[PDB]
RNA sequence: UGGGAGAGGGUGGUGGAAUUCCCGGAGUAGCGGUGAAAUGCGCAGAUACCGGGAGGAACGCCGAUGGCGAAGGCAGCCACCUGGUCCACCCGUGACGCUGAGGCGCGAAAGCGUGGGGAGCAAACCGGAUUAGAUACCCGGGUAGUCCACGCCCUAAACGAUGCGCGCUAGGUCUCUGGGUCUCCUGGGGGCCGAAGCUAACGCGUUAAGCGCGCCGCCUGGGGAGUACGGCCGCAAGGC
């Protein structure tokens, strides 16, 4: 699985201020290194379709996340997206 | 993976050709290839003795190694993977430690970069070779011996595999690729995995021409032929076989046995074939 | 001629067969609900099996058997009767084991069994 | 009479333990119920699991003969 | 990385030199598969509860060891190969669970 | 952040029981099957018994009125990869929410395509019974199929015949699973009986079919008919 400094690693680095632990930033960030990691899973588990599930229900949220920090702060949300290579 | 081709002629409908995947290197060893003398099908009398042989493409017959047991102990790293015309089975490339280069055939899940190794000590993995006796039972395994030192004879075409069954004396009895049991002795030499290019049955020639580029002349019905050439032949119209079906040659062709009865390795055969 | 050996009941809805073996478990008589006369659905009531466990204790005696372990499988009608009947011939009954043979879910049955 | 109270601490998950496990199984080889071992629903399924696997290494059985 | 229990059951008509010859096998597998072997118990002989490989009886052996996930598959296969291993099992080592 | 339970899913491996078949041994006059029978099998040595081998499928006890999943559905055991979910802390964000026409994905069994596999079972089929007849029920055989991979099909009593979300309105009792301080209390599931209330009745009742708000789907007499025509989808069967 992701390991316990993984994840910590991952909410350093979007962090909005020192112990910002739920930002949308954070938030966006840890989706994304789990659908990352599902996306790779299911690429060789094609016909684990439950599993998939999980992927459609993590990208709606980021996604639900997303369209907020782009109604909120554009700029903020260009540097998010750019800074993970998402929207394509 | 086979290939096909969108229908932008009648032939390639259906046409289908091997992808080729395994592939690494396009030409062959020069110091490894000799010319296939072409026969048409004839014998040293000019006689045709095996009907409807000829006009195939252009082969050079490259030299593979059957024995293996040439070498025990001298490792060598597998170089490419190429293409035989003279073979359905894929064949590689092997560069000896020694500097001696040798073709082998080239078995299902072999990569190039591995080593393999020859020898009653090799660990059983893919492309290494070892006495019968030496094989764990129930491993699938292929390019058989039949006799000791004489040859790898048995399981040698694309997909193919026997698989060690069980040990009796000096003898290891296989489920050879037609599902015949076998007893074999224990000192012949096999070659852990599967033979290689198992979606060679796939191949859908898709058109008279690619049999023609194959060597293989069309093949006349002795239906369609007079008295005088077949049992077939003749009657007005259409006609069915009207007696039992038979070769040009007049023997009954739908079930008659034809292995000899008093031959000696029947003593070694267990069971005939399934299917 | 051998003093010990064993006796199975193989004791079924339809009939019930005793076989009689050496120690080492190679047949030595045998005898069924066939065997003592039935035939059809007669072979498999108790008073049958009665019978065929004691022609086949009668037969096995006369080869100077005198002890037997008794193997046991089915559950068929006379299985109880014919315990009994070796018991009651001569035979001395030095042990009764049921073997019947049970799947851990293995085959799928006939129709009836559904 | 259940298994459990005729044993003190054990550990559930000692699929080595023969001489425990083995309480654990009735004569004829079977896991026994949880109204004879005692055991609530939670523990009776770490029981059957490690009895499983104490079989697959051959130290209990799958089933054994009835002697009357 | 992961600790597991190595269970293995060995042919026990071996003699000793035989029996010290795999257990050298297994020692370099557990080594070349990245596991460091932390404890070991060997029970040795030991009635079965049912014949494995038409024996009554079998050699028994057990590691703790910590070795890296993505290995332990393929080491029990490898442990498997030799015709003298009758039984692998590798099993996730979780801390016990007790009553009473 | 720190924990839990679980037949949740995917991949590779692996265990024992049983059936059938093959070989060896021993043995003989029947076995099998039914309501009773016959077909069938058996002196060319069957059944019953012992030893060895091969092979496929399904996993006994545990197992429950149990668990998990969105539904279909999921059950030997080991490992790996992976989803959902609950709890305690009350630490971060600051309404970021609910629903959801279309779309996309999933979707039991049967069926289809290509290849593999085939022990048991078993449509079609053949035969024996039963019977007034018996294109059936019961019996003896038996091919697809049932199993695996990949691709299709997209249906159902796909049911709780009960769309999802939130708030509100006595309790009693059994149970699964967490956290307490473990008397008991408190969350989340799963049942039963019931307050008020609802309901044509049956019944429902904090797992509402009660009292309310939001949004979606759907009904408008029976037959004709889930038929025809059109269109879209499918290799076909046929689906919408
Ligand atoms: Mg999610
Ligand atoms: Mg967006
Ligand atoms: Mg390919
Ligand atoms: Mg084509
Ligand atoms: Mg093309
Ligand atoms: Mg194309
Ligand atoms: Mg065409
Ligand atoms: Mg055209
Ligand atoms: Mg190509
Ligand atoms: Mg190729
Ligand atoms: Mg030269
Ligand atoms: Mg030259
Ligand atoms: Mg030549
Ligand atoms: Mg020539
Ligand atoms: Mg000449
Ligand atoms: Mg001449
Ligand atoms: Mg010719
Ligand atoms: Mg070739
Ligand atoms: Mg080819
Ligand atoms: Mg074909
Ligand atoms: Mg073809
Ligand atoms: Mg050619
Ligand atoms: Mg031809
Ligand atoms: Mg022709
Ligand atoms: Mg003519
Ligand atoms: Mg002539
Ligand atoms: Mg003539
Ligand atoms: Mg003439
Ligand atoms: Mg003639
Ligand atoms: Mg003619
Ligand atoms: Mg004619
Ligand atoms: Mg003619
Ligand atoms: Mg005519
Ligand atoms: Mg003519
Ligand atoms: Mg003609
Ligand atoms: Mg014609
Ligand atoms: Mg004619
Ligand atoms: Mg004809
Ligand atoms: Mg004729
Ligand atoms: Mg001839
Ligand atoms: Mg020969
Ligand atoms: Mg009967
Ligand atoms: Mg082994
Ligand atoms: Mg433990
Ligand atoms: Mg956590
Ligand atoms: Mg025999
Ligand atoms: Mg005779
Ligand atoms: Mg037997
Ligand atoms: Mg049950
Ligand atoms: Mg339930
Ligand atoms: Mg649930
Ligand atoms: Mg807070
Ligand atoms: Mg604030
Ligand atoms: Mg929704
Ligand atoms: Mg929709
Ligand atoms: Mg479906
Ligand atoms: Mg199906
Ligand atoms: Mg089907
Ligand atoms: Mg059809
Ligand atoms: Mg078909
Ligand atoms: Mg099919
Ligand atoms: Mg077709
Ligand atoms: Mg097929
Ligand atoms: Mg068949
Ligand atoms: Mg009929
Ligand atoms: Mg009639
Ligand atoms: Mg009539
Ligand atoms: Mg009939
Ligand atoms: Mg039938
Ligand atoms: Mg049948
Ligand atoms: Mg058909
Ligand atoms: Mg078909
Ligand atoms: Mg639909
Ligand atoms: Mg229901
Ligand atoms: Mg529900
Ligand atoms: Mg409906
Ligand atoms: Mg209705
Ligand atoms: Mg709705
Ligand atoms: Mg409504
Ligand atoms: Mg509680
Ligand atoms: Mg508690
Ligand atoms: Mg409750
Ligand atoms: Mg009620
Ligand atoms: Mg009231
Ligand atoms: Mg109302
Ligand atoms: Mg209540
Ligand atoms: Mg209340
Ligand atoms: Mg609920
Ligand atoms: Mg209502
Ligand atoms: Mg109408
Ligand atoms: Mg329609
Ligand atoms: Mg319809
Ligand atoms: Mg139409």
């Amino acid at each position: 699985p992701i390991t316990k400094e993984e994840k910590q690693k991952v909410i350093q680095e979007f962090a909005r201020f020192p112990g910002d632990t739920g930002s949308t930033e954070v938030q966006v960030a840890l989706l994304t290194l789990r659908i990352n990691r599902l996306s790779e899973h299911l690429k060789v588990h094609k016909k684990d379709h439950h599993s998939h599930r999980g992927l459609l229900m993590m990208v709606g949220q980021r996604r639900r996340l997303l369209r907020y920090l782009q109604r909120e702060d554009p700029e903020r949300y260009r540097a998010l997206i750019e800074k993970l290579g998402i929207r394509g | 993976a086979v290939k096909k081709f969108k229908p932008y002629t009648p032939s390639r409908r259906f046409m289908t050709v091997a992808d080729f995947s395994e592939i690494t290197k396009t030409e062959p060893e020069k110091s490894l290839v000799k010319p296939l003398k072409k026969t048409g099908g004839r014998n040293n009398q000019g006689r045709i003795t095996v009907r409807f042989r000829g006009g195939g493409h252009k082969r050079l017959y490259r030299i593979i190694d059957f024995k293996r047991w040439d070498k025990v102990g001298i490792p060598a790293k597998v170089a490419a993977i190429e293409y035989d015309p003279n073979r359905s089975a894929r064949i590689a490339l092997l560069h000896y430690v020694d500097g001696e280069k040798r073709y082998i055939i080239a078995p299902d899940g072999l990569q190039v970069g591995q080593q393999v190794v020859a020898g009653p000590d090799a660990p059983i993995q893919v492309g290494n070779a070892l006495p019968l006796r030496f094989i764990p039972v129930g491993t699938v395994v292929h390019a058989v011996e039949l006799e000791p030192k004489k040859g790898a004879k048995l399981a040698r075409a694309a997909g193919t595999s026997a698989q060690i069954q069980g040990r009796e004396g000096d003898y290891v009895i296989l489920r050879l690729p037609s599902g015949e049991l076998r007893k074999v002795h224990g000192e012949c030499y096999a070659t852990v995995g599967a033979v290689g290019n198992a979606d060679h049955k796939n191949i859908v020639l898709g058109k008279a021409g690619r049999s023609r580029w194959l060597g293989r002349r069309p093949h006349v019905r002795g239906a369609a032929m007079n008295p005088v050439d077949h049992p077939h032949g003749g009657g007005e119209g259409r006609a069915p076989r009207g007696r039992p079906p038979a070769s040009p040659w007049g023997w009954q062709t739908k079930g008659l046995k034809t292995r000899k009865r008093r031959k000696p390795s029947s003593r070694f055969i267990i069971a005939r074939r399934k299917k | 001629q051998v003093a010990s050996g064993r006796a199975y009941i193989h004791a079924s809805y339809n009939n019930t067969i005793v076989t009689i073996t050496d120690p080492d478990g190679n047949p030595i008589t045998w005898s069924s609900g066939g065997v003592i006369g039935y035939k059809g659905s007669r072979k498999g009531t108790p008073y049958a099996a009665q019978l065929a466990a004691l022609d086949a204790a009668k037969k096995a005696m006369a080869y100077g058997m005198q002890s037997v372990d008794v193997i046991v499988r089915g559950t068929g009608a006379g299985r109880e009767q014919a315990i009994r009947a070796l018991q009651a011939s001569g035979l001395q009954v030095k042990s009764i084991v049921d073997d019947t043979p049970v799947p851990h879910n293995g085959c799928r049955p006939k129709k009836k069994f559904r | 009479a259940k298994v459990k109270a005729t044993l003190g601490e054990f550990d559930l998950r000692d699929y080595r333990n023969v001489e425990v496990l083995k309480r654990f199984l009735s004569e004829t080889g079977k896991i026994l119920p949880r109204r004879r071992t005692g055991l609530s629903a939670k523990e009776q399924r770490i029981l059957a699991k490690t009895i499983k696997r104490a079989r697959i290494l051959g130290l209990l059985p799958f089933t054994e003969k009835l002697v009357r | 990385m992961r600790r597991y229990e190595v269970n293995i059951v060995l042919n026990p008509n071996l003699d000793q030199s035989q029996l010290a010859l795999e257990k050298e096998i297994i020692q370099r597998a557990l080594e070349n598969y990245g596991a460091r072997v932390e404890k070991v118990e060997e029970l040795g002989l030991r009635r079965l509860a049912y014949p494995i490989a038409k024996d009554p009886q079998g050699y028994f052996l057990w590691y703790q060891v910590e070795m890296p996930e993505d290995r332990v598959n393929d080491l029990a296969r490898e442990l498997r190969i030799r015709d003298n291993v009758r039984r692998v099992m590798v099993v996730k080592s979780q801390e016990p669970f007790l009553a009473n």
